[PDB]
């Protein structure tokens, strides 16, 4: 820096601990043993009084680890060995989500023979789901909560509910007050637990679904006691509450714990569900709609497995900055996290200045792309209870920039074993592992060279690799684009930004053979961003047109020339219409088809890709827009060539 | 206050002058206990005085260094930062509650 | 006289406030330790400047 | 072997000097002290041995136990310091006295011990003066304490008085210890 | 109008015959001149201002001049000050013997 | 305050010391606004037992009203200071005098 | 002229296990602040519950920065002046942020 | 593990072969301290590993340390 007083240091283990390399210990002991003290009178020997020095140095280098390790795992940031880490994270009010279970919301169409109104659908209601990898075997599902239905018009019910993965288990115990009640099994999401004490309720403390202002006692506690087996216990209370604390049981009670077995994260597949329902006259009519909400759906979400060590720490210390409340942008990031986490990979919450209130939250699920709903409304509620009262949280989701690879790994036929396929898929996750590690998160770029070094790491036989690249960014509403929106953040390499597909309708009738007629739904269109010019300029065009439908007037006169503005391949009769700006140096796209004044009904479905290729090799990011590649959901752009070599 | 050096305590746990007749056994066994126990930086001290070093204002304490505010203050005086960041990690509950 | 600040938290007391603190000790005694701050004023300035 | 009993694990020490070598280490991180505590339930009423001898750190091979266990005596008193936790040879405390005050003050008087045991702490008499005691400050006097009289314990006596009160311990009676340790294992094998 | 006293005066990469001094900038247009003195005289210990003399090593327009000579096991105690055209000289500052 | 992140430099120069003086004399004049000055004379009391001598000195006055009040008790008469009598001065160095220590010299900026 | 009466006191040194359950009630407790709609109802009713009863606080979007609270007297109907004023104090020491009470 | 600690250390004394005085006493006397040491420290560390963790870590003064920090000072 400038002024030397700013040097300080980061977290630094002082020279007091550190610990021996051996022979340096031999050096310091000899100087302390021979010198300053004795000037040997030793009766052993010339060599023995020497030799015996390191015989007690191995005693030091030993006791300088066995007993010196404690201070390493005593603190947090410097500790290793999970157990100490976790156990020291609860006094920061965290807990590390030992495992997780899949969750969806399905709407059952069923009906009853009794026709009775207000049919119920109790807690368990065992379902089973393949969570498809191919077909064979189910897992399990349980609704776990309540709901209700209503009969309307025709006699049917829509008892839409939500469901967790595992089954349930209930172990009742007599409280001895000397007996640290626990579980022992490798399971039991702490997110969803009940734990009645002989009456009901006992909403505990560490995790609220309500927060039930006041309500005093009846809380309990859940921590760790290392070992993987969760600890339950109760406060210091008396209730002869006395003043403040947990109600405590009284010396003998039936304590009924019920948890969810949570088979594991293997269940992310979801898709087809079956009733498996035996209760009463409910028919279980099926027509089960797994995703009746909104756009594209991955199946279930969550599934957990225990959090890694490098995760906990970062979330362990930051929760001292908060106390069980979110007033700050960095707080929502910690509240959208292992509490509600495993359903969200990254957040970066922010507040827009033009629109007060309304804390905006970008989130990417591990399932990829969009959170759908009711997994969003769920994130909504869990915040607003701990939130800053007037402002309402909202989930916008980030603005996704994917990339189109088209890479070729060029292996050698000699050294393979499983040959193609298995390697075709082995290259997938390695690429996928690159995203998840480096560029999955915000503000981070990626370099295709770094993707290729994980590509070349596939197994052995793959030698060399290479790719073209295109940055794909898909518009939502289309037809317009927002005001000064739709920006790559990178240099666009003009003569790029190529269309997608589109289509047309109308165009009079144009009857065809066979049946009566058609709507002339063929003859598509597509957009091209043309050239650069004196500074930015460059315009853009909507696409190929034959004749007829448009409003020409004086303001259109469709043309860019036979110059660049490359041509779509069809009959198509050219006559490209000018539409919008696209300033190159500061990356901006602008369309507003209303310039040429067509009808939106003449266009097919919106949400069209555009995908210009980048100028520079490395692709940057800003303004809360991720670059993350997820294959399994959208295969549409990934293409790889295995073209081999025979030696 | 010096705190015990463990030197006199285990000094009697040795079998006196027996089995080694030379004084070089006693004076050496003396000064080896020092390197384990008597001192600031040696193991028995650095251990026994742990949990006494958790309170940051205490001398020789650390781990306040790792704190986010010890890292971010631009005070030009070098000693004040180690005074205030050693403070405020003593009572963090004040600021975090009041954010 | 200085006000006992043992639990008011902190921030509510600004700089140079007469508030003093106290804590426990590892051996069971009590420590009266004060805050850290000074009222010192520059020469050409003249302001208080906590 | 009633310690250990599990495995070396591996101690990474990766938080310091990344790619540090893994060193197999006796496993001291289990929270043993809890196992002992919960297992002890039902064996309680372990009597008060009173000690009575500056028994070196291990009397285990004399009184209850005696496979030179050197603990279950520890877990008794929840001893934080295995060295100065147990009582010591009478001279040791004296020896311990010096190194405590050797840096500052030399030998001193820590408190003056009223009869009935009311400690005072930096309260000072004036001979050839009124017989009433005063604090070590406000030398203008004007603020007397404890109009009565008592007798100072200086320093050596205190350390003796302080470590000598440290002899009482629980036992498990030499009867249960076998049946006890037979339980104490069971809890351990339980959680894994 | 005392020129601002230099701050954070440290020694770095000293050798037997070479020693280097560093200090914060303290200003754009000022100058700095330094003084060097032996302390121990022929394995003795002596009193300040009754000794050290001083030795001017010159002045510099940038911080941290590099010094030579200084026969081994001797010298020590560098001292610096700041000065300018219109300002009175500041007060000396000593480095950690 | 102390050791702030930002550090600024301010001369106050010389002229402010003089220009401030000018405003003092620039209204001594005649009228309601011009705040004329008056000097004043002293005490009749022997002031002590040791009064006339070289050693010892009067007690240091006090700015408090308890000291303001005793003057008007012990004071006799006030001469007035006209605007014309007050004057601005300079140490008057002169070259050539042998009486004052250094005859010529007069280093750099000096008044002769 | 109190009811049945003995010379009062405080307790001795507190127990051990009762210490542990307190820090769990610290972290979960937001001290010297109200960050939530139910936190105002907690502090207002804790101190002033001897006069105020039945409080709730509701934040209204499209008017960010206020967070109206509704309080009822245990005695009368409307809140008197030098009460409504005094309830508005003691929340100024905490409050937070913009978003000041009503 | 008291005999096993000295027995393993007694083998390293014969690694140097003849140590002179180390046959009877004179070494193991000083090497019994090393055996009596490495046990307590193997324990004392473990006993001193768990304090700053509240719900673990028995006795008292270790709690109040970790209590008032991040907590409140308990009533005297």
């Amino acid at each position: 820096p400038v002024n030397y007083q700013l040097t300080r240091t980061a977290n630094a283990i002082p020279e007091i601990f550190v610990g021996g390399t051996f022979a340096e210990i031999k050096q310091n002991l000899i100087e302390w043993l021979n010198g300053q003290n004795e000037f040997l009178d030793y009766d052993f020997e010339g060599s023995r009084l020497n030799v015996l020095c390191d015989l007690l140095a191995y005693n030091t280098l030993y006791i300088q680890q066995f007993g010196n390790a404690a201070v390493y795992e005593s603190f947090m940031r410097t500790a290793n060995l999970r157990s100490s880490v976790v156990q020291a994270a609860q006094d920061n009010g965290y807990l590390p989500t030992s495992k997780s279970a899949a969750q969806t919301e399905i709407m059952l169409t069923c009906t009853d023979a009794l026709n009775r109104n207000y049919i119920t659908i109790p807690r368990g209601t065992r379902f089973l789901a393949y969570a498809k990898d191919t077909s064979v075997n189910p897992y399990n599902f349980v609704s776990r909560e309540d709901v209700i239905a209503i009969r309307d018009k025709n006699n049917q019910y829509f008892p839409r509910l939500k469901l967790a993965q595992g089954r349930i288990v209930r172990t009742e115990i007599i409280y001895d007050k000397l007996t640290p009640i626990i579980i022992y099994d490798k399971n039991i999401d702490r997110n969803q637990v009940k734990l009645y004490v002989d009456g009901a309720e006992w909403i505990n403390w560490t995790r609220k679904s309500m927060v039930h202002a006041g309500s005093t006692s009846t809380i309990y506690y859940m921590r760790e006691t290392i070992d993987g087996n969760t600890e339950f216990y109760f406060g210091e209370g008396e209730i002869s509450a006395n003043y403040i604390g947990g109600l405590k049981p009284t010396q003998n009670s039936t304590i009924v714990i019920e948890y969810i077995s949570t088979n594991g994260a293997d269940a992310n597949g979801a898709v087809g569900f079956s009733y498996a329902d035996t209760l009463t006259n409910i028919t279980v009519i099926n027509i089960n709609e797994n995703p009746n909400d909104d756009p594209d759906f991955v199946g279930a979400d969550g599934g957990g497995d225990p959090e890694d060590i490098e995760r906990i720490r970062e979330l362990g210390t930051i929760k001292r900055e908060t106390q069980q409340r979110c007033v700050t942008a960095t707080d929502y990031d910690t509240f959208v996290s292992e509490r509600f986490g495993s359903i969200i990979q990254a957040v970066q919450t922010f507040t827009d200045s033009t629109k007060p209130g309304y804390a905006f939250i970008a989130a990417k699920p591990k399932s990829g792309l969009y959170l759908t709903t009711v997994q969003r409304e769920d994130i909504k509620n869990y915040l607003k209870d701990y939130n800053l009262a007037p402002i309402t949280p909202s989930i916008i989701s980030p603005n996704y920039l994917f990339i189109k690879t088209n890479l070729k790994v060029t292996y050698a036929l000699n050294k393979l074993q499983e040959s193609e396929q298995w390697l075709e898929g082995q290259i997938i996750d390695k690429i996928d592992r690159y995203y998840t590690e480096d560029v999955e998160i915000f503000n981070s770029s990626f370099a295709k060279s770094k993707m290729l070094t994980y590509v070349d790491d596939a197994d052995h036989s793959v030698i060399g690799s290479s790719a073209t690249i295109q940055m794909v960014r898909e518009v939502q509403n289309f037809y317009k684009t927002p005001e000064a929106g739709i920006k790559y953040n990178n240099q666009i390499k003009d003569r790029s930004m190529e269309s997608n597909t589109f289509s047309f309708n109308s165009g009079r009738k144009v009857v065809n053979p066979d049946t009566g007629l058609e709507e002339d739904v063929l003859y598509d269109v597509r957009i091209v961003s043309t050239d650069r010019d004196s500074k930015g300029i460059g315009k853009v065009i909507i696409g190929p047109f034959a004749s007829g439908d448009v409003t020409e007037n004086e303001n259109i006169q469709p043309y860019t020339g036979n110059d660049f503005n490359k041509l779509a391949n069809s009959d198509g009769r050219d006559k490209y219409y000018v539409i919008g700006e696209i300033n190159y140096p500061a990356d901006v796209i602008y369309w507003n088809i209303a310039k040429i004044n067509l009808t939106s009904e003449k266009f097919e479905v919106q949400t069209i890709e555009l995908y210009s290729d980048p100028t520079d090799d490395v692709i940057f990011t800003r303004d809360g827009s991720l670059i993350v590649f997820e294959n399994d959901l959208r295969p549409q752009y990934l293409t790889i060539d295995l073209e081999p070599i025979s030696q | 206050l010096a705190d015990p050096d463990l030197r006199p305590l285990i000094g009697t746990m040795m079998p006196d002058s027996y089995l080694l007749q030379d004084s070089n056994f006693e004076a050496f066994c003396e000064a080896y206990i020092q390197y384990l126990s008597d001192g600031y930086g040696t193991q028995y001290n650095n251990l026994r005085n742990l949990i006494r070093n958790q309170y940051p204002r205490e001398e020789h304490a650390w781990e306040y260094l790792w704190s986010e505010i010890y890292k971010r203050n631009i005070y030009l005086n070098a000693d004040k930062r180690d005074a205030v960041a050693r403070f405020f990690e003593s009572r963090s509950y004040d600021f975090y509650s009041t954010k | 006289e200085w006000i006992n600040w043992t639990r008011k938290s902190m921030v509510h007391a600004g700089s140079t406030s007469t508030i003093y603190y106290m804590r426990e000790t590892i051996d069971g005694n009590t420590e009266f330790y004060f805050g850290e701050g000074e009222i010192s004023v520059n020469a050409s300035e003249g302001a208080l400047t906590a | 072997m009633l310690f250990t009993f599990f495995d070396p694990i591996e101690y990474a020490a990766k938080t310091v000097n990344k790619n540090a070598p893994t060193i197999p280490m006796t496993d001291i991180f289990r929270n043993y002290k809890d196992y002992f505590k919960r297992a002890l339930a039902g064996y309680r009423l372990r009597t008060y041995y009173i000690k009575g001898s500056p028994r070196p750190e291990e009397l285990a091979n004399a009184i209850y136990g005696n496979p030179q266990l050197y603990w279950v005596l520890l877990m008794c008193n929840d001893n934080y310091d295995p060295y100065y936790g147990w009582i010591t040879s009478q001279e040791a405390a004296y020896q311990a006295s010096i190194q405590k005050y050797k840096n500052v003050g030399g030998d001193q008087i820590v408190y003056h011990v009223n009869e009935n045991g009311e400690k005072f702490y930096n309260l000072i008499s004036y001979d050839d003066n009124p017989y009433v005691w005063y604090d070590k400050g406000d030398k203008a006097r004007k603020y007397p304490q404890y109009e009565g009289a008592l007798a100072a314990v200086d320093t050596y006596e205190a350390a003796v008085l302080e470590n000598e009160k440290l002899r009482q311990i629980k036992i498990i009676a030499k009867s249960d210890i076998n049946s006890f340790m037979n339980d104490l294992i069971r809890i351990m094998e339980k959680s894994y | 109008v005392k020129a601002p006293s230099v701050t954070s005066l440290r020694i770095s990469k000293l050798s037997a015959n070479q020693v280097q001094v560093r200090w914060d900038d303290v200003g754009a247009n000022f100058y700095y001149f330094v003084e060097i003195a032996e302390t121990k005289t022929n394995s003795g210990e002596n009193l300040p201002s009754n000794q050290y003399r001083w030795i001017n090593l010159g002045y510099t327009a940038n911080n941290s001049f590099f010094f030579d000579d200084a026969d081994p096991l001797t010298t020590y105690i560098i001292r610096v000050a700041t000065a300018a055209q219109d300002f009175e000289q500041s007060d000396w500052i000593y480095t950690e013997e | 305050m102390n050791d702030s992140s930002v550090i600024y430099r301010a001369i106050v120069t010389s002229k402010f010391r003089t220009e401030k003086m000018l405003n003092f004399y620039n209204s001594i004049g005649s009228g309601p606004d011009k705040n004329t000055i008056f000097i004043t004379f002293g005490r009749s009391e022997p002031w002590s037992s040791n009064e006339n001598e070289v050693g010892f000195a009067p007690p240091y006055p006090t700015d408090s009203v308890l000291g303001v009040t005793d003057m008007w008790t012990h004071m006799m008469g006030t001469v007035k200071v006209l605007p014309s009598m007050l004057d601005a001065v300079i140490p008057r160095r002169d070259w050539g005098d042998t009486r004052y220590p250094d005859p010529y010299t007069f280093r750099i900026n000096d008044i002769v």
